[PDB]
């Protein structure tokens, strides 16, 4: 809920600063995805609604113990909210920071082989909107800079037209790129009235409207039960 | 039976993609207006003996202040004309430009960017096909005026089907000695040393005697829309510098004498429509890049 | 009655910088308070009332603006110089001030006597005065419609007459 | 040296008022022409004028 | 329906209670007329516009209307001349926006037209509305917006001196009840280039600026060949007769 | 032509000029692009959220 | 855009209206017709004189058509004579090609 | 070699020459606009228990008063628009109507006489021909959707030339099995049960397997400039009611199943943009004709 | 007819009169002479340098 809240590229890159890769891996077993599932609405239907599951819902779902799964569990806590399960990582690893995963050497992750095309599959990036889309790029950029992989990244932009006109235009290692960048990247945000409590047929549109509708609660009451538990440690 | 085609209808190569959206087309109008303005302060720096006209012209042109010892190449708004003149041409001229750089540059001056304000005549002449029997001979040459020579040694007279097309407006044929033209399906008239025809009557037959060649020479006038601040003579003049310039030039690409024979083989070609609204927007780059290095001689 | 209006209403002012680098002509027509949340026409229709006592066209008029000329010392030139509008010294003024932060030679006598013939007078065909005079583009506007509505309602004597000859009677 | 920058009178983006304020429509650079709101004496814990 | 009869009750009392105001627009051969009865003029009039609602008579369009119809339709043409605008932009002073600088002004407030992009970036609009309603204003901000949806209400001064350009009061106000934009006016200077202190001033004493389109009421100095317009005066041999009527009483 | 004016300028954002093309504004282009991106999983579907 | 609301005004004695289209008013009647009579005897003179005189009034220009002077530059191949057993092909206006 | 055309697309008469200036413009303008409030006027009538709504609508458009005892007829502008809506049908047809009569019932209102601002949408089909070989039977049925039976008694595969014109924007081929078409010398692409096709591009060719018949079944889609009130469910109402009421019946003309049919078969003729200018007109009057006549039917 | 007659009294160093022909002055003769010299070296240099 924090890390959809954040609209600015500057906004996002801090707020990774601060937050170890615990925060990105979920506890929970979940279920398998890519799964052709029926699922109730009984608001619009009164049969079942055909569906399919995927990294991006909101639930955690079983996640591989390659490099490639955690990484995907980065950006889906970025782009959708939770992560997944990806048991025993390490204690160490844990700790850090989910922007010195990305964008550091000192953490003994090896990301060189990662391929952009097939992660992006793997997210359905056919079904990401706009701001979702350049969520994952940013990630792909602070990759692929830090593995020197630069031009890697601006081949991939050429062969998929539409990722490239929503490209970010931030360039890692540079703080006058950040400092100047006019991006929009706020999945969730205080609402507009217009919203209502009901909910829609897909699984992410639904899961998406249940983060909307509970930001006004948890903007109000997460600094003092936050504060309740960090006092004292 | 033989078939003869005017020349510079022959392949029309795909025009380019990129710098087509209305940030792009401000852009290009902004341009124009600041290189006509660029030219008029170089007159007016001669005449008045004084260089302070044309330092502000180009400040505000280049964004830089004219320096001695250097270049006065035009600054980023020349390199930016430049660029788009080449993605225009071909499809296989890369886009270097970034859209940041053309939204800057399009903010200095306000203009309304639409390129179909107004309206222009191209006088080309397209002969999409001539069609003759076995024994008589038909040769076409010329794309301004074209002049079609037909010889009959044949028995008898001979049928020649002229076809012009269905986007030129009206066509002119006046011939050495009068002959007979008349449309599919209509009685022949009497000889007669002009004719004013629309192409989009249908193919016309000539009847060819077998004495002496019969020359025709033919006049077409064609309308595109065209933004109010085109120019015929700028943007001719501006098409053989970008041809002398080298900036035409790259792989499997045809070239043309005259802007206007650009134009025309476009439309003639599929999806001719979308072709000349990217055209027309090479028109007004061209024009620009005249009056900007004519000031600049680089 | 109808009403003879002297003089044009033009509202143009000149502003200089002191060192005499940058200078702009500007329209002062005033400003008007908008509310939002109401219709912009309604108040549109209050302000033009007081817009249009403020330029002299609310009530029925005619310009009388032909008199308003001098003539040159030269013997060559015959023309009519208008002194209405902004005057023309004041641009030349500035146009100088311009000249001398930039190191440039003052206006020439030929590029004076242009500048100062720039306002003039001269007749027409129909016997009418137009006046050639720097203004306001709006003030421009406004007026001449105003003055082709009002000129809806001016005919000839003979015209009235021949209107109102039926109603006459004998006696 | 001569001082040629030693601060200066410094803008404020916006101003944020510590009392407790009425609900008002606006009255700045926009003006609205509404009525103002209506304030209504509702929700009386004890009957009166009933 | 009741809603529709409460409310023209209420306006068509507020009519009758303007027109009769100070001189009222209905002479007293009218008032007579309605009188008769033993009624008020206030009453009489009022039932006599009542029945006029839904009218087919047709009324012949005088001068004086048309030339307040033009001077209305040029007010909501071209809004710069009377000192108002519907869109305004805030953004902060780190972030470079393309500016006029025809008249050579220092930091100039005047944009050609609110520009569609910044930084490859459509810069973002939100109604007056809805941030007059945004709790989340400070990180909005940050970012920069246009505000539209709005007339604002504008002046400026121009001082022949050189200054830092800046606003007279700060740029909005926030209450625990809304966010308000308070009035605008700049105190705009011409910009001599090399001033140290003048350059230092605007970029660190100043944070955040505010742009609008620049008024059309404004124009160069070398454009003044664009103030030529022509005037019409009839000719003066005309002479006007004030009783035209063709007749004289027989004694 | 007031009328006109007023429902251009809401659903436009901008009042209609006469040497300007009335092409309905950032609305007109919001909802071309939105037709594509119901027709097809492949168009760009670039419309943001704000 | 009030310069051009002024000169189409002038010009076709109508206030311009964002949904009619700009047509030129009497002025632009006025002279397509005219220009259709000066081509041929054929064409009729539906242009009343009034309107000629009360559209001339609206600027100040000579009539004069005899001030200046152009160069034209088609070429009069009036006739071409040759005897017997000879070809003669005249070719162009502009440019005269004569092949013999 | 047979051919095979529409039969709606064949010998479009002429049509009329009269009526066509500014003031009658206006006036068709004026009876459509005052038509519609006569319509509107009888609901509002009925709504309530007073015929003071009707009874200004009436006199506005009848010029008189409507009294009891008497058909109501519409005055002098019923009579004027139904005599312009005969001239328009066809060139032989009288033009009755004065222009000074034109020009008092256009006063009436102030509405601009422009009816090009708009568009519209037509959906007739305009299969010009269809070229097939010997051994083979084509039969082409229909307007509005144009079905084509072709049976192959050959013992090879037969190719069949399309035709579909130069005006329509779009056409639509479905296949009750799957087929191959390809462009003029273009190779064929595997067999497809749609087709999406711009006429402009050129005669297609349609490979016909030897067997079973094979029906393709078109729709087509052309845009025509309209003035902004154009209404097809009212201008076909009119249509329809114009060919009953026998104001249609002239010698020398062709009649047709719709006006849809009317617009697109004068558009394929000789001077098709002159005749479809003349077809607008004449839809707005139908429009008005409508209206009128459901208003007070006599 | 001022503004022309103070072009050509620059053009041509006179004052123009109804009843003398305009032939356009020295200025007029002199750049006519040099024309014929640029033509043809065979031609005359006729105008002097003053």
């Amino acid at each position: 809920m924090d890390v959809l809240s954040k609209g600015s590229l500057k906004e996002l890159l801090a707020h990774l600063e601060k937050t170890p890769l615990e925060e990105a891996i979920s506890y929970r077993i979940g279920t398998v995805p890519y799964q052709n599932v029926l699922i109730s609405r009984n608001e619009y239907y009164n049969q079942l609604y055909p569906d399919t599951t995927s990294l991006i819902d909101g639930v955690s779902r079983e996640g591989q113990r390659n490099v490639n799964g955690l990484i995907m569990s980065i950006i889906s806590y970025v782009v959708s909210g939770s992560g997944h399960y990806i048991p025993n990582i390490g204690f160490m690893l844990l700790r850090r920071s989910i922007l010195d995963i990305l964008t550091k050497h000192d953490t003994g992750l090896v990301t060189n082989n990662l391929n952009y095309g097939i992660i992006a599959r793997n997210l359905t990036v056919s079904k990401m909107n706009c701001e979702q889309r350049k969520r994952m790029l940013i990630c792909f950029k602070l990759l692929a800079y830090k593995d020197g992989n630069q031009n890697d990244y601006e081949i991939y932009l050429n062969q998929n037209i539409p990722l490239k006109q929503i490209a970010p235009n931030f360039i890692p290692g540079d703080m006058r790129t950040v400092i100047h960048n006019q991006d929009q990247l706020a999945i969730v945000g205080i609402p507009a009235y217009r919203l209502t409590q009901s909910t829609e047929l897909s699984i992410r549109d639904d899961n998406a409207k249940s983060y909307k509708l509970g930001y006004v609660d948890w903007y109000n009451s997460n600094s003092f039960l936050r504060e309740r538990s960090e006092f004292n440690l | 039976a033989n078939r003869a085609t005017s020349a510079f209808l022959d392949n029309p190569h795909p025009v380019g993609v990129n710098y087509v959206d209305e940030g792009s087309r401000q852009f290009v109008a902004v341009a124009e207006l600041l290189a006509s303005k660029l030219i008029d302060s170089s007159r007016e720096s001669d005449e008045s003996n004084s260089d302070v006209p044309f330092v502000q012209a180009y400040s505000k042109f280049a964004d830089d202040n004219p320096r001695h010892l250097r270049v006065k190449t035009g600054g980023k708004m020349a390199n930016a004309l430049t660029n788009v003149i080449r993605s225009y041409y071909s499809i296989n001229a890369p886009a270097i430009v970034p859209q940041v750089e053309i939204d800057r540059l399009a903010s200095k001056a306000t203009v309304s960017g639409d390129m179909y304000n107004s309206y222009a005549i191209f006088n080309s002449v397209p002969i999409v096909e001539v069609l003759s029997p076995a024994r008589t001979t038909v040769s076409i040459v010329g794309s301004d005026r074209a002049d079609v020579t037909m010889l009959n040694t044949g028995a008898g007279a001979a049928n020649i089907t002229f076809n012009f097309g269905q986007i030129a407006e009206t066509v002119i044929l006046k011939g050495s000695v009068p002959f007979q033209l008349a449309r599919l399906n209509q009685p022949m008239p009497a000889a007669r040393f002009t004719y004013k025809l629309r192409p989009l009557d249908g193919p016309f037959i000539v009847v060819l005697p077998v004495g002496n060649p019969l020359v025709i020479s033919a006049t077409a006038a064609t309308r595109i829309q065209v933004p109010l601040a085109f120019n015929k003579a700028l943007v001719e003049s501006g098409f053989q510098t970008a041809m002398n310039d080298g900036l035409f030039d790259i792989q499997n690409v045809n070239y043309y004498s005259s802007f206007d024979e650009f134009i025309i083989s476009q439309y003639h070609a599929q999806d001719g429509i979308n072709r000349v609204s990217t055209c027309v927007i090479l028109g007004l780059a061209l024009q620009a890049y005249d009056q900007m290095r004519r000031a600049l001689p680089v | 009655e109808l009403i003879k209006v002297p003089t044009i209403p033009h509202n143009l002012v000149l502003i200089q910088s002191d060192n005499g680098k940058h200078a702009l002509i500007k329209e002062d027509l005033g400003q008007w308070p908008v509310e939002t949340g109401i219709s912009l026409v309604n108040q549109a229709g209050v302000f033009a009332v007081q817009l249009a006592n403020k330029l002299g066209i609310d009530k029925p008029f005619v310009l009388d603006a032909g008199s308003n000329y001098f003539t040159d010392t030269s013997f060559i030139d015959t023309r009519k110089y208008c002194t209405d509008g902004l005057s023309p010294r004041e641009i030349q003024k500035a146009l100088n001030r311009q000249r001398a932060y930039y190191d440039r030679p003052e206006l020439t006598i030929s590029e004076n006597k242009t500048l100062l013939s720039q306002s003039i007078i001269y007749p027409d065909a129909d016997g009418n005065d137009v006046s050639i005079i720097f203004s306001g583009a709006m003030s421009h506007a406004i007026f001449t419609y105003a003055q082709s509505q009002w000129n809806k309602n001016i005919i000839k004597l003979d015209d009235y007459i021949r209107e109102i000859t039926l109603t006459v009677p004998k006696q | 040296g001569e001082i040629i920058y030693d601060g200066g009178l410094s803008s404020k983006l916006a101003d944020v008022v510590d009392k407790t304020t009425e609900p008002h429509n606006a009255d700045g650079a926009v003006k609205d022409g509404r009525i103002a709101p209506v304030k209504l004496d509702l929700e009386k814990q004890k009957l009166d004028k009933l | 329906t009741s809603g529709s009869i409460i409310n023209h009750a209420n306006n068509l009392n507020k009519v009758i209670n303007h027109v009769f105001a100070d001189k009222p627009l209905i002479s007293e051969t009218m008032l007579k007329i309605l009188t008769i009865d033993g009624t008020t003029g206030k009453d009489g009039y009022r039932n006599w516009l009542d029945k006029l609602v839904g009218h087919n008579y047709p009324v012949y369009v005088e001068p004086v209307v048309n030339i307040m119809n033009f001077i209305s339709a040029r007010f909501v043409a071209d809004s710069s001349y009377f000192g108002y605008t519907n869109e305004i932009m805030i953004m902060p002073n780190h972030i470079n926006v393309p500016v006029d600088d025809r008249f050579g002004f220092r930091d100039s407030p005047f944009c050609t037209s609110l520009p569609r992009t910044i930084m490859g970036n459509d810069v973002r609009r939100i109604s007056y509305n809805v941030f007059s309603m945004m709790e989340d204003i400070d990180d909005v901000i940050s970012e920069g917006f246009i505000l539209y949806d709005a007339y604002f209400n504008f002046s400026y001064d121009i001082m022949t001196t050189d200054g830092v350009t800046r606003l007279k009061e700060d740029i909005l106000i926030v209450t625990d009840t809304g966010n308000d934009i308070k009035p605008i006016h700049f105190y705009i200077y011409f910009e001599n280039r090399n001033d140290k202190k003048l350059r230092y001033e605007s970029k660190m004493n100043v944070s955040y600026r505010l742009y609008i389109k620049t008024p059309a009421c404004l124009l160069p100095l070398s454009d003044y060949m664009r103030a030529q317009h022509d005037y019409v005066s009839p000719s003066s041999s005309r002479v006007y007769i004030k009783d035209p009527a063709v007749v004289y009483t027989r004694s």
